[PDB]
């Protein structure tokens, strides 16, 4: 397979013209790799039987076991940043046009993910820990005796714990596959470019665009490194780090901050189920787009003003989640969810002519 | 010739429906966690106004 | 002959054996006449979909049949032995 | 795959992607050959295993036979080894 | 025994040689028609007998499998070969690596090596 | 990893009937193991006889060494194969 | 010098089609109550293994209420005391090891949850050795506390001959004898051992039987194909139709 | 990777000659998949802190748990059996002599497997287990400070099983992974076959191959649910039944049947060190039968007088390891070695002209 990796990484043709954005897939793949080989190294010394004690155990026992714990906890926070970012990018530049495979495959790695980490969470074995699964395992409670095989048990238990488990150790490697689908499409469907039209200035990508992205996984690592070891953004709830108590809940119920956006979804809207339909439907309205166009362009370089909004609405959603479960903020956040959804209106419907 | 096929086929697919549903059996609440999840109130010796409590 | 050596040869008995060689003879095409009868081919396995159900369908049926009737063979074999053949009696 | 010679083909069509393999395993045939053949829908498809049963066994056991030598002396080894190991026993505990 | 494995199949000594071999396919490059023909036809008579587990008649067993047939071309193959060896290849070439197909390190064949699929 | 050898039944001889165990003159009913141990003795006697010849050689020492232990082992083995045939007759 | 191998005594289970022999197991229960239970632990037996298996609900619950298991905390962090439900396991006499040692002259009685199959020889070796106890060989002196058992690696254990005649008495009225006991605790400790025993070998049988027919099926299916290679006639310089 | 698959698979030409021997190698390749999946599933009911107990509730608590550890414990069994047996037939028919880019592949594969069975061994934690980790570690106790590294303690504890469970959990998978090397090589590097020579008679595998491999698989499956469910053989040693007790050694310390060719060796010679060499060198010495000849031939179809002589000498020291100790033994053991020794140097040399 070394003629393969010279075709895909010596003589590797790209635009000279991208920009730093483009290097944000890389930063993604090299995170995704460190997460998964920090993972491995911590289960050697983590107890299954009591995720309390045994993060306890790493960070005072293990010699530079505090590496590993804070590495692997905020290099997640890391991988949603880097990857929610390599979103923003694709939709402001609208690379799901033409190139809607490579954008399907993302996709998958994105719903992958999502689970990835949810359960990762639940490994803490803290107080947010146990609530957070308790409230979220409830939305399917209208399925009958699916909670019950899910769960192992009638609450949840360290027999929840070992099989969520499994799914942590092997889902991530999954993942890297589909990655191998998703570098395959962009190889074969060319990438896109700052520009809308395709232009004959492609450079070979070892000697130019890797010594590119080198100079930003780099510059991500000098940020990375502060607060790995002086954690200057408060990226963790304090509340995990309480011991577990099933009869008492805790001041609030709330996951990591890359939930928030549709921990307040559901939070917002009354009927249990329809707050899980809107949640299906932001992520799965966004594969389809452009499909109902028809007209010979790619809506890129305009203003881009419903992109902003988008992106705004975003993070005021993720705001109102931070925020109690006051009856003013429930108005406002409705309002935004409709907003949000006359936003993707916009961008589905095709124009008729004057 | 296609019932000798066929036969293949079919005790093939007993075979692999009864290992799919054994398989997910297993993540059912197990023997030992069936037998606690039921708790028996002998509402015999109570007096009237005690309250007791049961976990 | 010669077993065991370099002079190894088939004995006579064996070339007798493979100078049978039943050429026109067919004493199970009655079998495969009678069986044709089912129409098995016509109804079910000449459809690739209706050979899907009937692996599908006799699996089912011949699963649950297949259990049933060893269960029986069980039972009669353990006679006496089981559980249930044997009410339990309360110590005074 | 085979020589250079078999596999070195007369047509001028591409080799198809799925058949790479194929291809490779090719030969030369010299001289030509008539192969003929009956589908196995109108042919007795257990009696060769009879006809055959009886030279099939023959040959395997005359085959096998060399080794009886060799096995009856790893044999004769295990005898001895299995006794020696009893008057050892014997010799260094019972009385 | 092995002259007897050899009439059995009906076959030569010499057509027991493994063609993977490359003094065996340099010489096999070079036989004439007459004898590669024979050759194919016993080979292949000696494999359909072997794979339905039969032998030949007694009566086509009488002769000497042990003529060497081949030695004149594996003769000449070999001094090709040894001139080939010392005229060309008498120092450790260095060549760009894993390049058209070939590691660069000797093989003539594309796709022969599993770094080079 | 388990107690026992699956086998057929027919290479497996329990007991075809039921044979009560004797009782003693007390009332008490015998053991059936300790009514076989003679017969039983007596089909292993070529091995007694080894036993028996080792105990009177270690009596004849000026010095205290000496065990039968070995040869009754192999007393006792031989022994013990013989009730275990016939054993489980008397045993519900 | 390794231990004498047990015989091959003729448990009923021992054979492909046949299930453990529940009134033996009943009466085996007895024995380990009523004569092992006082040295011996059952750590991973519980009581609700047996109901519906060996015993009716009812009684089980009557035999799990006849002890006392330690409880607790309660509201005041109190260990209190109550009897048996299903759900414990079998009691322990000692509280640990150390104990156990201490009332045993320094031996400990090991738990007798998988001994049924912890030993060469299986449920064999433990009939072999409660019927083991000889008087010693000649030349062979035991000090206090150490009996002669063929079976027993070394010869010398520190269990009492724990069966005699009479010892209990049986509630089917099976005549009580040491070799009666023997044979119904090794029973009923093999079925400890492995509860699921008979749907093992019952699903077993299933399967078996199935995978009989599933051999002749693909055996057909591959003369079938095979008789288009096997009887192809290549010529050179002949023809035949 | 559906034209790949056809290539491989369906298009996939193969001689007709091969004898049922050549369905062993099928055989591994099934069975190495059911022993990865029961693995994963069983470790979702697992207890790593207590081995011990985690076997007794996996067999008494879960439904239908028996079948998984019975089949996990015996199918690895089978996957030795049959190893073992396709090393065999390639020692026979000398496949080794042109296809020895396989032969590398495959014994890639062996060691891998050998360090898979032997952890797994020591996941079980009874007496066996504790003990034979405990000797066979204190053979690399001449390397300084090696030992406390990999144990993690002072002892066996635990801590060593929490960290061998890692590498029993990936090694698997990177050993599947060579297969498919192996896989590559096979294809490319065209199958022996029972004649020497190469000769005009392949046919499709998926119409033919498959079909009768099938057959031979099925036949293999009525052997292994026999044994699977009423252990017809004794593959499993009882004493690994027994609780750990570090202060008292059990009856005997011996591997699983598949271990006992090379534990013999180690209590055969002397010195401890020379044990662990004479193990290196029955494994590694293979590896180079054919090097040294000079003649234009495979030493195939030959009375294979060294070959039987061979494979009983395995079976022999196989026998001498279950036997105690024994000084009478020993001896014998020796001259086997011996005995080996010179037909692996009747294999190696080359011959003189007269
Ligand atoms: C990569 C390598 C490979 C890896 C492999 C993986 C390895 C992983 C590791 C291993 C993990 C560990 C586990 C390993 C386990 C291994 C062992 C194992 O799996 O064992 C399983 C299993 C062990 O046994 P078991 O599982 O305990 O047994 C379970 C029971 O047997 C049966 O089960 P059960 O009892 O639970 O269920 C029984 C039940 C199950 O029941 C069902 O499923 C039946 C119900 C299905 C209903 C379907 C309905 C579908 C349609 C719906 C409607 C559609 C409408 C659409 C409309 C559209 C409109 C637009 O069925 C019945 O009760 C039977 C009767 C059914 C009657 C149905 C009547 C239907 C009526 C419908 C009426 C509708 C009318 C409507 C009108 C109104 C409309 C408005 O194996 C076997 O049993 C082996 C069997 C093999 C086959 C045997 C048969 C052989 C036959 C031989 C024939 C040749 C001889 C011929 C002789 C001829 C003589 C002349
Ligand atoms: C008490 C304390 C004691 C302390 C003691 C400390 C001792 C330290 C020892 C240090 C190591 C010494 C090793 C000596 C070996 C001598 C063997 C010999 O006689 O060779 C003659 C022999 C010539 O044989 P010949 O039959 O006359 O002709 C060969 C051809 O048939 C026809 O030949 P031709 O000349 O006609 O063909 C032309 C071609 C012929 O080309 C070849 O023969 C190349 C063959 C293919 C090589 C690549 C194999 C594929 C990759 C394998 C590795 C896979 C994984 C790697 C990554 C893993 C990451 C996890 O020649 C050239 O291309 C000439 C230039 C070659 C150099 C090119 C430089 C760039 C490439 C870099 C790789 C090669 C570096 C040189 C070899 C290094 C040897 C260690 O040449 C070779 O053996 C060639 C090298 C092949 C082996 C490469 C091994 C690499 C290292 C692997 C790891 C090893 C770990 C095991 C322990 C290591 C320590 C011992
Ligand atoms: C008294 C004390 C004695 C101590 C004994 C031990 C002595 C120490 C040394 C032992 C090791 C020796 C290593 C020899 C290196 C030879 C290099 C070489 O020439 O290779 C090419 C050569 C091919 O020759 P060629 O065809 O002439 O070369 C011309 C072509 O250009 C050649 O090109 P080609 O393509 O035809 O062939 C290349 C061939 C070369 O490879 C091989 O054949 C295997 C070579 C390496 C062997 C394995 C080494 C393992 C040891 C290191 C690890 C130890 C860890 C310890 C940790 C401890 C912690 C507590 O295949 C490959 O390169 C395959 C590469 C596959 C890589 C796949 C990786 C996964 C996919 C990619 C990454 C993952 C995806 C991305 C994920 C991203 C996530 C986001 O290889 C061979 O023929 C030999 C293969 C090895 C055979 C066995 C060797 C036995 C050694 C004797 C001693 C054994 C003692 C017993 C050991 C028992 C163990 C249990
Ligand atoms: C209560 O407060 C709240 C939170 O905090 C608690 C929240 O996080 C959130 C948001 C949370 C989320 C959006 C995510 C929640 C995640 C949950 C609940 C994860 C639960 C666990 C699982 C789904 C594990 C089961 C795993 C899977 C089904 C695999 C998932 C991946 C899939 C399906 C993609 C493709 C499929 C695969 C990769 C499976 C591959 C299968 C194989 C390899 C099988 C092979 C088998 C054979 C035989 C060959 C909300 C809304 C909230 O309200
Ligand atoms: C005492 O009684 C006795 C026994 O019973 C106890 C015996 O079994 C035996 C025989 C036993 C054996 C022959 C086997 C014994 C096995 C043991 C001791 C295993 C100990 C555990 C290990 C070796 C685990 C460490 C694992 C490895 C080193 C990997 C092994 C596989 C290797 C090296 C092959 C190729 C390498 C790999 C697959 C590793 C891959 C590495 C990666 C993917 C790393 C990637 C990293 C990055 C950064 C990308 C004897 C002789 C005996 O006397
Ligand atoms: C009731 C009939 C039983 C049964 C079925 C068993 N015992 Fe005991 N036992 C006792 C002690 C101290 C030991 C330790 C071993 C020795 O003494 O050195 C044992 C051991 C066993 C075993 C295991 C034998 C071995 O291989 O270690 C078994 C299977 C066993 N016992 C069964 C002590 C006692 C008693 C105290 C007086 C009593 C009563 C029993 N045992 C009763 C039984
Ligand atoms: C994209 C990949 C992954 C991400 C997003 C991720 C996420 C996380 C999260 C957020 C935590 C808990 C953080 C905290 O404790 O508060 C966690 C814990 C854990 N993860 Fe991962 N994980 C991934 C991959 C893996 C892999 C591959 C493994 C093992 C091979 C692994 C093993 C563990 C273990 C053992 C823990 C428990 C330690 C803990 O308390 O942090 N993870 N994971
Ligand atoms: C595990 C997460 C993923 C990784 C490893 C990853 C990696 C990559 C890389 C390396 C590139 C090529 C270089 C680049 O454009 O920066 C890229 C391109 C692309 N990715 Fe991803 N990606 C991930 C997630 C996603 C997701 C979730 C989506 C879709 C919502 C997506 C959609 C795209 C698109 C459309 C492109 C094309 C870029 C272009 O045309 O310029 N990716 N990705
Ligand atoms: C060729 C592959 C493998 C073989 C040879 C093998 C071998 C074995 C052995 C012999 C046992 C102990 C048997 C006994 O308890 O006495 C074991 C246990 C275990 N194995 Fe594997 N194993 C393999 C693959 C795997 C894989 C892939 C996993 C997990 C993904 C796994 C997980 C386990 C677990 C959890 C245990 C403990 C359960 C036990 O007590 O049996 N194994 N292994
Ligand atoms: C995980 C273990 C392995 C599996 C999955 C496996 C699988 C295979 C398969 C599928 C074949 C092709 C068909 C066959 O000939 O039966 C084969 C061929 C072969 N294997 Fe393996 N193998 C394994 C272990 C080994 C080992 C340890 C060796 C060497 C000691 C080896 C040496 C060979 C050789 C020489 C061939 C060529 C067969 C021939 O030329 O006819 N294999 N193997």
């Amino acid at each position: 397979f070394i003629l393969i990796i010279k075709d895909n990484i010596i003589l590797y043709n790209i635009n000279d013209s991208i920009n730093y954005l483009w290097n944000i897939g890389y930063i993604i793949m090299v995170v995704m790799i460190v997460q998964v080989i920090t993972g491995i190294i911590i289960n050697l010394y983590m107890n299954i039987n009591n995720g309390y004690k045994g993060i306890i155990y790493i960070i005072k026992e293990i010699y530079y076991g505090y590496i590993l714990r804070y590495i692997h906890n905020n290099n997640s926070t890391l991988i949603y940043v880097v990857v929610y970012l390599h979103i923003i990018r694709n939709l402001y530049y609208k690379t799901y046009y033409y190139n809607i495979l490579i954008w399907y495959s993302g996709m998958i790695m994105l719903y992958q993910l999502i689970i990835i980490g949810f359960i990762g969470y639940i490994l803490g074995w803290g107080q947010l820990s146990y609530w957070g699964i308790t409230v979220i395992i409830n939305l399917i409670s209208g399925i009958p005796y699916l909670i019950l095989l899910i769960s192992g048990n009638y609450y949840i238990t360290i027999v929840t714990i070992k099989r969520l488990y499994i799914v942590h150790f092997i889902l991530p490697i999954i993942l890297i596959y589909v990655e191998i689908i998703h570098v395959y499409y962009i190889h074969y469907l060319i990438n896109n470019n700052i520009v809308e039209y395709n232009v004959n200035n492609k450079i070979i990508f070892n000697n130019y665009i890797l010594v590119k992205d080198n100079n930003g996984i780099i510059f991500i690592l000098n940020i990375f490194i502060l607060e790995l070891n002086n954690n200057i953004f408060i990226i963790a709830d304090n509340d995990n780090l309480i011991e577990i108590n099933i009869l008492v809940t805790p001041i609030h119920i709330i996951p990591e901050w890359y939930y928030l956006y549709w921990y307040s979804i559901l939070k917002l809207l009354p009927n249990k189920y329809s707050g899980l339909y809107i949640v299906v439907n932001s992520i799965s309205i966004i594969n389809i787009l452009s499909e109902y166009k028809i007209v010979i362009s790619e809506y890129k370089n305009y203003k881009n003003i419903i992109w902003y909004n988008q992106i705004i609405q975003y993070i005021s959603m993720i705001y109102i989640g931070i925020q109690l479960p006051i009856i003013e903020y429930i108005n406002y956040g409705r309002y935004i969810i409709i907003f949000n959804i006359l936003l993707l209106i916009m961008y589905l419907y095709p124009k008729k002519k004057k | 010739h296609y019932f000798a096929t066929g036969m293949f086929g079919l005790i093939g697919l007993a075979f692999l429906r009864g290992t799919v549903v054994k398989v997910v059996h297993g993540l059912w609440p197990a023997r030992d966690a069936i037998a606690a999840g039921v708790i028996e109130v002998d509402l015999r010796g109570i007096q009237p106004g005690q309250n007791f409590v049961v976990k | 002959s010669g077993f065991g050596t370099s002079y190894a040869h088939d004995p006579k008995w064996i070339e007798d054996w493979m100078a049978r060689k039943r050429v026109g003879v067919d004493r199970m095409d009655w079998f495969f006449r009678a069986f044709n009868r089912l129409r098995l081919y016509e109804l079910f396995f000449k459809s690739t979909p209706r050979f899907y159900a009937f692996m599908v369908i006799g699996g089912l049926l011949g699963s649950y049949y297949w259990s049933r009737f060893w269960e029986q063979y069980w039972i009669r074999v353990n006679k006496g032995r089981l559980y249930k053949d044997v009410p339990y009696v309360y110590p005074p | 795959p085979n020589t250079k010679r078999d596999i070195r083909r007369l047509g001028s069509y591409p080799v198809p992607p799925e058949s790479k393999n194929f291809w490779r395993g090719r030969f030369q045939v010299p001289g030509g050959q008539i192969q003929q053949g009956v589908s196995p829908m109108q042919q007795k498809i257990f009696f060769q295993w009879w006809w055959n049963l009886p030279t099939r066994y023959f040959w395997r056991f005359t085959k096998w036979s060399d080794f009886l030598i060799p096995s009856l002396m790893w044999y004769t080894g295990f005898l001895m080894c299995k006794n020696d190991v009893e008057e050892g026993t014997r010799s260094r505990y019972w009385y | 025994a092995l002259v007897a494995r050899y009439r059995g199949m009906g076959i030569m000594a010499d057509d027991a040689m493994n063609d993977k071999d490359m003094i065996v396919e340099r010489a096999l490059d070079i036989i004439p028609e007459d004898i590669r023909i024979q050759r194919y036809r016993r080979m292949m008579r000696g494999a359909v007998l072997a794979g339905r587990k039969l032998h030949l008649p007694l009566e086509l067993q009488n002769y000497d499998p042990m003529v060497p047939y081949m030695a004149p071309y594996i003769e000449e193959a070999k001094f090709q070969m040894q001139e080939e060896q010392e005229l060309l290849a008498y120092h450790p070439w260095d060549r760009r690596l894993y390049t058209a197909g070939v590691s660069g390190f000797g093989e003539t064949s594309m796709h022969s090596t599993f770094l080079t699929m | 990893a388990r107690a026992y050898c699956g086998r057929f039944a027919f290479m497996l001889d329990y007991p075809k009937s039921y044979h009560p165990p004797r009782k003693n003159e007390d009332g008490d009913y015998v053991d059936p193991r300790t009514d076989m141990l003679p017969k039983c003795a007596a089909e292993c006697s070529e091995w007694l006889t080894e036993y028996n010849a080792c105990v009177q050689r270690i009596k004849m020492r000026t010095d205290g060494r000496g065990n039968c232990q070995g040869q009754y082992e192999e007393f006792a083995m031989c022994q013990d194969h013989c009730i275990a045939h016939e054993l489980f007759h008397y045993l519900k | 010098k390794d231990p004498p191998s047990p015989p091959d005594w003729p448990f009923w289970f021992k054979a492909f089609s046949h299930c453990h022999d529940i009134p033996s197991c009943r009466r085996g229960y007895e024995v380990y109550r009523q004569v092992c239970a006082t040295c011996h632990a059952a750590r991973f037996v519980c009581f609700r293994h047996m109901v519906n298996t060996i015993y009716p609900e009812n009684r089980v619950k009557q035999l799990a209420a006849s002890f006392d298991y330690e409880d607790g905390p309660n509201d005041r962090g109190e260990m209190f005391t109550r009897p048996g439900n299903l759900l414990d396991p079998f009691p322990s006499p000692y509280p640990n090891e150390e104990a156990a040692r201490f009332a045993n002259q320094g031996a400990s009685p090991p738990d007798l949850s998988q001994q049924a199959a912890a030993h060469h020889g299986g449920c064999d070796y433990i009939m072999s050795l409660l019927t083991g106890y000889r008087d010693p060989p000649a030349g062979v002196s035991l000090r206090s506390g150490l009996y002669y058992n063929t079976y027993f690696p070394g010869g010398a254990i520190s269990m009492p001959p724990p069966l005699n005649d009479g010892a209990i008495e049986y509630e089917d009225g099976t005549p009580a004898v040491a070799s009666q006991m023997a044979k119904d605790v090794s029973q009923f400790l093999t079925w400890a051992q492995d509860p699921q025993h008979d749907e093992r070998k019952l699903i077993g049988l299933k399967m078996s039987t199935a995978a009989l027919v599933w051999l002749f099926s693909i055996s057909v299916w591959n003369r079938h194909v095979w008789t288009m290679i096997k009887t192809r006639r290549i010529d050179f310089t002949k023809t035949v139709y």
